[PDB]
Formats: structure tokens, sequence, C-alpha cells
């Protein structure tokens, strides 16, 4: 006597209506009015774009959930795409309609929802005091993390009188945890949520090293993503290895940007070992 | 323990009498025609005149139609290959085999047919048939061994010690690309 597909949805419906989703929906006008629009920096614009994408996702899941919840209990014509959402919810796959909105990350439905609330909770600490940016940003939990990396270069193009184009993003990996308080020191935004697969970052040495036999993913500590001008000529550095970051474990056309991290070994070693950073692994604490 | 030649020998002999055509689903780097010709020669004395290893190409579809028609009433088996190449003629072939199931028409006739695994093969032909995959052994060694085997002994022996050394390294390079595929993201990133 195992719970039917249409019961398994009603349960997830109740968990998502016991959680204040319709409240979690952002109100664009209220947040825009809190911003003066004279002192509005680049960061502010990127978040406002993120909460719009989120508010467009969060509306879509609440609508498709209250529509199937209405269609389950109450008398209503059962749409073809609604049965497809019920079926997918029984399997514990994320639905196709929901997946198309927001981030491309591959998680189980209960993990997806738990991650979605950490996305919301990164924006619920923006809403309160927008002008004051969080000291350590969580690049893991954006929609376009790429759009946030343009933003950090924008802030340095105001401070220093040279072209935004000529800046590339440099990634210094820090020995400090999220304990540290010195918030957004000149030239960079501190960052967390980078997860290195294929190798192991040593903390004490501060260098890329060989992966521990059983431990598959070594989570990187806080990353002081600097902006700095490009080199004059095409130069190759042995010390640094140019590891690409990807939004998901899949690593297929989810390339955000190339990072640079210290290696005593030859770089050729690491490109062959398939070394890359990743945002979402399902090895993210709490 | 049965390798492949002994499997095909067993499944041709024990079953596949007639009306049940013997299907060969093949992967790149596989030849069904050599194995069937060997097994064909042990059971019956075949000079490749009694039985025909007809290759399906545009225009030769009408010759295959005459060969399969001649085969039934005579009692000699017709090997077709690269079946997938004509999707139109397979809907025509299905209609011929349906006619010969009720007719039933010399015994000790067979239809060996070999296709590449593709969509747009008719259901009716695949259903009735005895299907048999001969997949080549996967592995760095088995894939490096196949890389040499490919190059004609006579060509490489003649070539000087320098060039055959750099060919050996290139065979391994070609092998280690195919063997990387196996690991999903951490491997290639693209098929």
């Amino acid at each position: 006597i195992k719970s039917s597909n249409e019961m398994a949805s009603d349960l997830i419906k109740q968990l998502l209506e016991d959680s204040e989703l319709k409240n979690k929906i952002f109100n664009m006008e209220e947040i825009k009015n809190k911003i003066d629009a004279e002192n509005k920096g680049p960061y502010q614009n990127v978040f406002l774009q993120e909460i719009e994408y989120m508010n467009a996702l969060l509306s879509e899941i609440v609508k498709d959930l209250e529509e199937i919840g209405q269609g389950l209990s109450g008398l209503l014509t059962v749409s073809e795409n609604m049965e497809m959402i019920i079926e997918s919810i029984a399997l514990s796959r994320v639905p196709a309609s929901w997946q198309k909105l927001a981030y491309p990350s591959k998680r189980g439905l209960q993990s997806w929802l738990a991650n979605l609330f950490q996305r919301i909770e990164q924006l619920n600490i923006f809403r309160d005091d927008p002008y004051s940016i969080p000291r350590v940003v969580m690049i893991s939990r954006f929609f376009n993390p790429q759009s946030f990396l343009t933003a950090i270069m924008q802030v340095i193009s105001r401070a220093k009188a040279y072209e935004l184009n000529k800046l590339y993003i440099q990634t210094e990996i820090t020995k400090r945890s999220i304990e540290e308080i010195e918030g957004a020191a000149k030239e960079g935004a501190y960052v967390y949520g980078f997860i290195l697969e294929g190798a192991r970052w040593d903390y004490q040495l501060g260098q890329l090293e060989e992966s521990k036999p059983k431990e598959m993913f070594s989570v990187l500590p806080v990353t002081y993503c600097k902006a700095i001008p490009l080199p004059p000529e095409g130069k190759e550095d042995k010390s640094l290895y140019q590891c690409p970051v990807y939004k998901t474990e899949d690593r297929g056309n989810t390339y955000v940007f190339t990072a640079q991290l210290k290696t005593r070994f030859p770089p050729r070693k690491w490109i062959l070992a398939g070394v890359a950073i990743i945002m979402d692994v399902e090895g993210v604490s709490d | 323990k049965l390798a492949f030649s002994e499997i095909l020998e067993s499944v041709i002999n024990e079953d596949s009498e007639s009306t049940i055509p013997i299907f060969f689903i093949l992967s790149p780097g596989s030849d069904p025609v050599k194995e069937v010709e060997k097994i064909a020669k042990k059971k019956r004395i075949e000079p490749g005149k009694n039985f025909f290893n007809i290759a399906l190409g545009q225009g030769q579809d009408e010759i295959a139609r005459r060969r399969i028609e001649e085969g039934n009433k005579e009692g000699h088996w017709v090997m077709l290959q690269n079946i997938h190449l004509m999707p139109t003629w397979l809907i025509e072939l299905e209609k011929i085999l349906d006619s010969y199931s009720g007719e039933a028409g010399n015994s000790e006739f067979r239809l060996f047919l070999s296709a590449e695994p593709s969509t747009g093969i008719p259901i009716g032909i695949l259903d009735r048939s005895i299907k048999l995959t001969n997949e080549p052994p996967a592995g760095l060694k088995a894939n490096m061994k196949r890389a040499w085997t490919y190059f004609s002994k006579e060509e490489i022996e003649d070539k000087d010690p320098k060039i055959k050394s750099i060919l050996f390294a290139l065979c391994f390079f070609h092998s280690t690309l195919i063997e990387r595929r196996r690991f999903g993201p951490k491997g290639w990133n693209m098929s």
C-alpha cells in the first residue's frame, strides 16, 4: 500500500504551502523605492536583475503547484502538462517547465527546493540594507553568476580611470574562512561556493595538489575575485593553472569563466586530470 | 566461454529454421559477413554461389528482391548487409516476408540481414527476427591492439624505426581519446 503519484504531489504541495512561498515572492516596487537611483552601484543592478528572474521562477512554481493542487482536490480539467508535473514529482525529478526557469543545475526535487530557499535567502539579506553588499558573496547561488563577475569589474572601472574592456578577473584563494569580517576590500569582492573536482586544494601550502584517494570533491575556501588589467602580450605562467568554472557537474556549455590557482606541478598535469571548479555538487554544507 | 563464432553457430543451428531471419546489430569496427561465411562453410558446402552475401545499395534492391524470391523455392540462404541504407525498401521487404510466412517454400532457407542501430528501421522486420549484437571488447589494451591490427603488417614493417615508433605513440593517443569518453564530465565534456 505505497503512496500514489497524485498523493506524493499533494504532500509536496502541503510542504510548499506550509512554507510561505507566496510571501517569499519579491515585490519589485518596494525594493526599487529603497534605492535612491543616484548612488545605485553595479552590484545593486545585478541583484535587482536576479530577484526579477527569481520572482519570475517563484511565481511559475507557485502557479503550476496551486493549479495542480486545485486540479487534484477540486473539480477541474486535468491538462497534459499538469499530469507531466505530477508524474515527474512522483519520480522526484525536477519538472521540465520549472527546470527551464532559473538555473540549469541537476538535483533531486527535495534537494532543488532546499537549494532554491538558500537562493531566496541570499536575496532576503539583500532586500534589508541593499547599499551595504554582503562581505562574502555566494557566486554558487545566482542565475547569471557571469553577470556578477562583470559587476565587480564595473566597480573598479569607477575607482580607476581606465577602460572596463581591458580588465580581466583574477582569483586569489584565501586562507581565511567565512569567519573574516573585512567586507569587500578595495579591488575585489570576496566569494564562496567554488568546489574543485579532479584535484585537491591544500589549505596550508595554498596550492593545487593530487586528490585524496576516496574524497572526490575538495571545496575551495573564500576566493578574493580581484579585477586587474590584462597582460600586454600573450603570456604563459607555469605557477598558475587556468581551470574553467562550470555552473553544474555536467560541465557542458555551462562555462562561466576561467580562474587561475597556484600549482607547484606542471599545468599540463591538471588539464589531463580534467581539473575544474564547479558551483553545485550536492557537497555544500548544512 | 562461447566467444562469438560458437554462439552464431549454435543460434543458426538450434533455431532460425525459416520465416525467422537472423539480424546483425553491429557497432563501428565489426564485420558480420566473415563469421557467417565460416559457419556457413562447416554446416553446408558453400562456394558463395549457393548462398549470396548481397550488399544493399541503391539499384541493387531489385536484385536482392529476385535473390530472396529465388532463395525460398530453391532452399539456399541470402545474406543481406547495410540494411539501414534504404528505409523505403524495408517497408517493401516487410511485405515480402509476410507473403512467405503463410506460403512456408523450401526448408533449409535463411535470411541473414545486418543493419547499423538507427531509428526508421521498420518494427515488423526487427520483431520476427533473431537479433544478435557482436560488440568488440572495450579497454585501453583491446583499443590499442585494434589500432595496430588496422594498419597492414606489410606497410609498417617497411617503414623505418623512427616513423613506426611515432605511429605506436599515435595509436595510444587515438586509444586514450576513445577511452576518456567513458568518464562523463571529468573526461571529455562532449561526445
